């Protein structure tokens, strides 16, 4: 295939997370959650992450409610059986932009925009495809492509053109903690955000996984001890042959 | 080569404080200590798998 | 393939000058990097022996050879098993490769094969 | 400013200005092909993707780390 | 083929005497260091050749397939493709 | 009489794993037996503990898995410890085998293991196909229509054989349910044949690295291979442990955390990596049903190892000659999965050919050949 | 040496009375050890860190 046919492939850049002992820089996902929230919610859903998740990673129980009660969800039915809505709680899943695919699709020229709940898991580069896929549109295409309708140059994207104009531009968010929101910079905090969001087990299991190495490794070397301690007579057994 | 009563040579393996209680002791505290990982790596591991069975967080989401 | 064919088709090639002149020499290096002599071994101890022909000559060999061939396994077993190679008088010298056993197993192997081509006469 | 601007031009014209030359190169190449007539009934259009890519992962290669020392 | 202890079904063993020491008595790591080093390299060098000629034949082979076949859809592989196709 | 030998239950067990005669010169190769039954003990815990969480439904498998992951108590553990484990099931098995046709281990007297073996690691591969599908991602769904639509190559009935496996007309729920049944029952057969490959050894008992006959010096199974046995226990579990806590998703193929999607088709559809020698050696043959019957014989062929091997001498340790091309072999094995990855273009088109004709080879022609040449050799040689 | 071995090895009830015994101190303290190391080299980075300005 052609290179472009697959697509170009993103850097290795240096995240955090990156590295047997580090976890996420739970900063950056907090920030990475205002992205999420101001730009790339208006055509994605987050759909398997619930209100309840965001508590003791990013936000504090309250912020969470906040964020939950603001919203209005489906309930049950009245007693005369007809349609209610309740505020949001914790238990409840953020919700997406659109109703059905049809919606989605006509907002945005055809094309469906995922959701982002998997996305770090779902392509090849993890959260370096999707740092270099947001700061990778050039202002003008390489000479000679011809893009279909509706599409934007994107080389990391296979094929090169995607659906997905270029969203972050310098200061289109305005970061809660002061960080000067460049497109770098929210490229980063959003991708860490995506990554959480597809692996949100990573520190505890980094974490469990630093115990079992050290454990196992020492039940290894305890085991050759008493592998070589027990075989010790065979090994070292001797013969005198006398030849009947 | 020959004569049978004439044991081989074992002085490259043999140990002078062999039948020392220091030397048993040794022994065990190798054995002991590979027991005892065992002992502590089999309760995490069976402690940790079961919860699978404890509520899940969606369950005690709604509680 | 039974041990009448290698001799057979061995002594074929010996038999031709052009063949045995390149055969000998190849068979020769052959043996060298097999490296079963490193082990203490002689090449008829390496031969298959669970099979009721086998297991046959076995039985006929004298007590002595009997004995012998026990106690090359044992000490081969034990090379083996400590990752070390015959040094000295264990190492088998080509003079001392004999082929005490192919005697035994080309008799019983011509007996099985002439009861099998008589089983199969025809009067005429 | 975004950080990435300066270290990306910066990339182009040090470690990474013969892909640099080979792009411009290819894409002079390209355009004046396209102004050319009877392009449009042409069996093959030329790219610069292949070049792009070069250059791409050349300044790549030279800034990812840099980059994410100033976030 | 196999029996069972006391009758395993070896020839008559007779003639060899066999000695060895307590686990406790021996030093289970003696002569370690020589063995790790000196004891290895000659095991490693004897099996060498057996790894490294189809290794590196079959490593040669694919790098060949695959450098021809990334060349071949570059633009400058262009014409050999339509041949190859 | 001591009770584990006069009682009858207790001697069964006795005769297996302490009691039992072994070789003394087992060397580490010998340890894979082992590895697979440890491998086939970890499928089972977690394989039946996803299935108190997974629900076969294709409305909701993909997300029973992501549930499993996220609100499960060590769920994503359970669930890795069984994705990884899979594949290290296959990488001890690939071993055991290479083990097995080094040492000449399918040599009479042990024809009847080795081939209830070949049933064993064609087991494997159903239950590990079938398992692969349950995500019901985009890799599931079309690795089963592909893989599936192999059958219709059966002449005359062949598309109705595929409808029928399918319980409709491309794969779906009645698909995904039946392969949820059948891969909870698999294994369990995989166990009885594990079980029966090491009763029909136990005539003979387990072959050694020279092989010769180790009747005339024994050791007891335990202490001495129970405790050899955990050296290498514990050197796969830290194996285990790098992937399942440190990389979990690395043997994976991204496109099956995309949910199944009839509709739209994945770049590259490609089997997972075990099965990939296998799906080369079907590329290769042009005609369809060629190429199935083609990837079919490269697993039955190891059936007539016993037949093609002419040597009077058991095992590859003092073969030169033998143990070259056994080398050529595996490699050229190795080289085949990763031909069945890459992208059916030139040149791989043709070196798929000329590798699966020399997988056949080495079987028909070769071996028979060099084993021949061998036995003559030795005799001659020691003359 | 003889005092320890024939209190705590000698009986294998004492011998594995004194394993499990271990397992648990072990498991107890290892497990205090590992949390203060993961908090020292992930400083600055964990919701624990940063939970005091919300
Ligand atoms: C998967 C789950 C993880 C568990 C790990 C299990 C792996 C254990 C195993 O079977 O291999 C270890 C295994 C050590 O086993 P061993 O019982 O000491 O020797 C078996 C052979 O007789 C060893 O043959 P040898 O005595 O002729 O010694 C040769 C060996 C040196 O062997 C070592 O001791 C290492 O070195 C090599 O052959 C290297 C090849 C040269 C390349 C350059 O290493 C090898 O044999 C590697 C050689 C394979 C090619
Ligand atoms: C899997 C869980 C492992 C549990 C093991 C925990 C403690 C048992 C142990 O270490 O065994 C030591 C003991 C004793 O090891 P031993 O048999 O080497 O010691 C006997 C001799 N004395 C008592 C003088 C030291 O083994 C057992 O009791 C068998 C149980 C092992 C399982
Ligand atoms: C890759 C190519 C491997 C070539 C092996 C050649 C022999 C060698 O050097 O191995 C060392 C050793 C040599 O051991 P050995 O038993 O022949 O010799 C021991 C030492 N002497 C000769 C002194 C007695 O070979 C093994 O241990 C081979 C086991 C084979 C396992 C193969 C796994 C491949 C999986 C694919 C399945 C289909
Ligand atoms: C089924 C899959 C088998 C593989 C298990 C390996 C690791 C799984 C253990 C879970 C885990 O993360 O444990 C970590 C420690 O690992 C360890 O220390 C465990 C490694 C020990 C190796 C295996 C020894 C026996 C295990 C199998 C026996 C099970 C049944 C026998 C009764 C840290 O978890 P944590 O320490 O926070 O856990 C709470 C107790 N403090
Ligand atoms: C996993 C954790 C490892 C095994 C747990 C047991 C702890 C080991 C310490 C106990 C110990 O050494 O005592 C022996 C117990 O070993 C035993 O009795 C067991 C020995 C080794 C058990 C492993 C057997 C093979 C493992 C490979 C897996 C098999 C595939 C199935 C998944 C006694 O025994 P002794 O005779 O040395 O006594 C000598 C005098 N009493
Ligand atoms: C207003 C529309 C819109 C906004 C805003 C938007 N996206 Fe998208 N996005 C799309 C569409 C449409 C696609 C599908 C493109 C296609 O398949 O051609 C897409 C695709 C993606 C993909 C997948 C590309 C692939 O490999 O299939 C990722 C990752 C992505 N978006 C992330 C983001 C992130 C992160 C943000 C913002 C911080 C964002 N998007 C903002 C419309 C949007
Ligand atoms: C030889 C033993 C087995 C092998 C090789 C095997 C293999 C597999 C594989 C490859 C998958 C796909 C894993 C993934 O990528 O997510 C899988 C999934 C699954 N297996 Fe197994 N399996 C075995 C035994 C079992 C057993 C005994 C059960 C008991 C039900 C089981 C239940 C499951 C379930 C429920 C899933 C779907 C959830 C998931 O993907 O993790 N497996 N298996
Ligand atoms: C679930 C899969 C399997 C398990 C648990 C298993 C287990 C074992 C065990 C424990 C042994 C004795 C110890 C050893 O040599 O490693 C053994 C030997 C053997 N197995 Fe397997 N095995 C499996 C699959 C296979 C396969 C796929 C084959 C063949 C294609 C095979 C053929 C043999 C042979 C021939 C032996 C005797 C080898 C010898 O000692 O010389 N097995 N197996
Ligand atoms: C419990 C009573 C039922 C008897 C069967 C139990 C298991 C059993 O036979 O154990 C043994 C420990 C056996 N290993 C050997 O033979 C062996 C022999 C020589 C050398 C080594 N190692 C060298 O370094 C060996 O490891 C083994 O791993 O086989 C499992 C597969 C068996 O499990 C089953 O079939 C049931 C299920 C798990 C497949
Ligand atoms: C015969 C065996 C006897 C019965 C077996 C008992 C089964 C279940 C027992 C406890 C299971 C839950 O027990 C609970 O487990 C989890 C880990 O698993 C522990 O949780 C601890 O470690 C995990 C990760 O390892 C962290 O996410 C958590 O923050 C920490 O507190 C709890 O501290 C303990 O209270
Ligand atoms: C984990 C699931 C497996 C459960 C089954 C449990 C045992 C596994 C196989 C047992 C079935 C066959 O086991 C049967 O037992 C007898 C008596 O012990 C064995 O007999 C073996 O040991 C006895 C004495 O120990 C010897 O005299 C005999 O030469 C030998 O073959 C055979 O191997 C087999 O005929």
């Amino acid at each position: 295939m052609t290179a472009a046919e697959h697509g170009l492939h993103p850097a290795e850049y240096p995240w955090p997370q990156n590295g047997m002992l580090s976890t996420f820089d739970h900063a950056s996902l907090r920030r990475g959650y205002q992205v999420y929230k101001e730009v790339c919610a208006a055509c994605h859903s987050l759909d398997r992450i619930a209100w309840r998740n965001l508590v003791g990673v990013t936000h504090t129980t309250d912020e969470a409610k906040a964020f939950a009660e603001e919203l209005e969800y489906d309930d049950e039915p009245d007693d005369e059986g007809n349609p209610r809505k309740r505020p949001g709680k914790l238990a409840d899943y953020i919700p997406g932009p659109y109703p059905n695919e049809q919606a989605a699709r006509a907002a945005n020229q055809g094309a469906l925009p995922p959701d982002l709940s998997l996305i770090a898991k779902a392509r090849h580069g993890g959260a370096d495809y999707i740092f270099a896929l947001l700061t990778g549109y050039p202002d003008e295409p390489p000479a000679g492509v011809v893009l279909a309708p509706g599409m934007n140059y994107n080389p990391y994207f296979p094929g090169g053109g995607i659906g997905m104009a270029r969203t972050l531009f310098d200061g289109v968010v305005e970061y809660e903690d002061g960080t000067p929101a460049t497109t770098s910079q929210m490229a980063k905090d959003v991708a860490a955000f995506l990554t959480w969001a597809a692996e949100p087990e990573h520190d505890e299991r980094k974490k469990l996984g630093l115990k079992a190495i050290i454990v196992i490794s020492a039940m290894l070397g305890l085991s050759v001890y008493i592998k070589k301690f027990k075989w010790s007579p065979i090994k070292n057994r001797k013969f005198i042959y006398n030849p009947p | 080569g020959k004569s049978t009563y004439k044991i081989p040579d074992f002085t490259p393996y043999l140990k002078k404080d062999r039948n020392t209680d220091a030397n048993r002791l040794f022994s065990y505290f190798m054995i002991g200590s590979f027991g005892m990982l065992s002992a502590a790596g089999a309760k995490a591991t069976v402690q940790d798998f079961l919860s699978n069975m404890s509520a899940s967080a969606d369950v005690l989401a709604m509680a | 393939a039974s041990i009448t064919s290698v001799v057979k088709t061995s002594e074929l090639i010996l038999k031709s000058p052009l063949l045995s002149k390149i055969v000998v020499p190849l068979a020769k290096t052959y043996v060298k990097f097999s490296g079963y002599r490193q082990l203490g071994f002689k090449m008829n101890d390496l031969i298959i022996e669970e099979t009721p022909n086998m297991q046959l000559a076995l039985r006929r060999l004298p007590p002595t050879e009997s004995y012998d061939r026990v106690y090359r396994l044992i000490r081969a077993t034990q090379f083996s098993l400590s990752h070390k190679l015959a040094t000295g008088n264990d190492i088998t010298k080509p003079e001392e490769d004999d082929h005490y056993l192919i005697p035994y197993i080309l008799d019983v192997e011509a007996e099985a094969f002439e009861k099998d081509a008589l089983d199969n006469l025809e009067v005429v | 400013p975004d950080p990435a601007i300066a270290l990306h031009e910066a990339a182009a014209e040090g470690p990474c200005h013969d892909f640099k030359h080979h792009f411009d190169e290819c894409v002079e190449r390209v355009t004046k092909a396209q102004e050319a007539e009877d392009y449009d009934h042409a069996e093959y259009k030329e790219d610069c993707v292949e070049e792009f890519f070069h250059l791409q992962h050349c300044i790549n290669d030279n800034t990812a780390d840099k980059l994410f020392r100033v976030l | 083929y196999m029996g069972w202890w006391g009758h395993m079904g070896s020839p008559p063993q007779k003639g060899i005497a066999g000695y060895t020491i307590s686990p406790f008595a021996a030093r289970p790591f003696a002569g370690v260091v020589h063995a790790a080093i000196f004891n290895t390299f000659r095991r490693t060098k004897n099996q060498a050749l057996f790894v490294i000629l189809p290794v590196s034949f079959f490593y040669y082979v694919w790098t060949q397939a695959s450098e021809k076949n990334e060349w071949l859809y570059t633009k400058a592989g262009r014409h050999e493709l339509a041949k190859a196709l | 009489m001591a009770l584990r030998k006069k009682n009858s239950l207790l001697n069964m067990a006795n005769s297996y794993v302490l009691d039992s005669p072994q070789p003394s010169n087992l060397n580490y190769f010998w340890n894979f037996g082992s590895l697979l039954a440890l491998c086939l003990v970890i499928q089972l815990a977690t394989g039946i503990t996803l299935a108190m969480h997974y629900t076969s439904h294709a409305s909701l498998a993909f997300d029973s898995v992501e549930h499993i992951m996220r609100d499960v108590n060590f769920g994503w553990f359970i669930r890795y410890a069984h994705a990884n484990t899979a594949s290290f099931f296959f990488i001890c098995i690939y071993a055991h085998m290479g083990r097995n046709i080094y040492y000449g281990s399918y040599k009479t007297p042990r024809v009847l293991p080795w081939s209830i073996g070949v049933i064993i690691f064609l087991l494997l591969i159903i239950t590990a196909f079938m398992g692969y599908v349950l995500v019901f991602g985009q890799m599931s769904l079309w690795g089963a229509t592909v893989i599936c639509n192999l059958v219709s190559a059966i002449p005359w009935l062949g598309e109705d054989i595929v409808h029928f496996l399918w319980g409709g007309f491309s794969v779906g729920n009645p698909t995904l349910q039946r392969f949820f049944a059948l891969h909870y029952l698999m294994p369990f057969v995989l166990a009885v044949f594990a079980l029966l490959h090491l009763i029909a050894l136990h005539t003979a008992g387990s072959s050694n690295p020279l092989g010769i006959t180790s009747n005339v010096d024994k050791l007891s199974m335990h202490p001495y291979y129970s405790f050899k046995d955990l050296i290498t226990v514990f050197a796969f579990l830290l194996m285990f442990t790098l992937f399942v806590f440190f990389s979990p998703d690395k043997l994976g193929h991204p496109d099956n955390y995309i949910p199944a999607n009839p509709m739209v088709t994945p770049a590259s559809i490609v089997p997972e990596w075990y099965l990939l020698p296998f799906y080369a050696i079907l590329r290769a043959i042009p005609d369809k049903l060629g190429g199935v019957i083609a990837m079919v014989a490269a697993i039955l062929i190891l059936l007539i190892l016993p037949i093609v091997d002419r040597s009077i001498i058991r095992g590859n340790a003092f073969k030169p000659i033998s143990k070259l091309l056994f080398g050529f072999f595996i490699c050229n094995f190795l080289l085949l999965g990763v031909l069945g990855q890459v992208h059916i273009e030139p040149p791989f088109i043709v070196l798929g050919q000329i590798c699966t004709i020399f997988y056949f080879s080495y079987f028909l022609i070769l071996l028979p050949m060099v084993s021949t040449i061998e036995n003559i050799f030795f005799y001659i040689g020691s003359l | 040496a003889t005092t320890f071995y024939n209190v705590f090895v000698k009986r294998n009830s004492a011998f594995v009375a004194t394993i499990l015994a271990s397992a648990f101190v072990f498991d107890m303290t290892f497990e205090t050890a590992i949390d203060n190391f993961w908090d020292r080299i992930n400083a600055g980075k964990q919701w624990k860190d940063i939970r005091h300005k919300y």
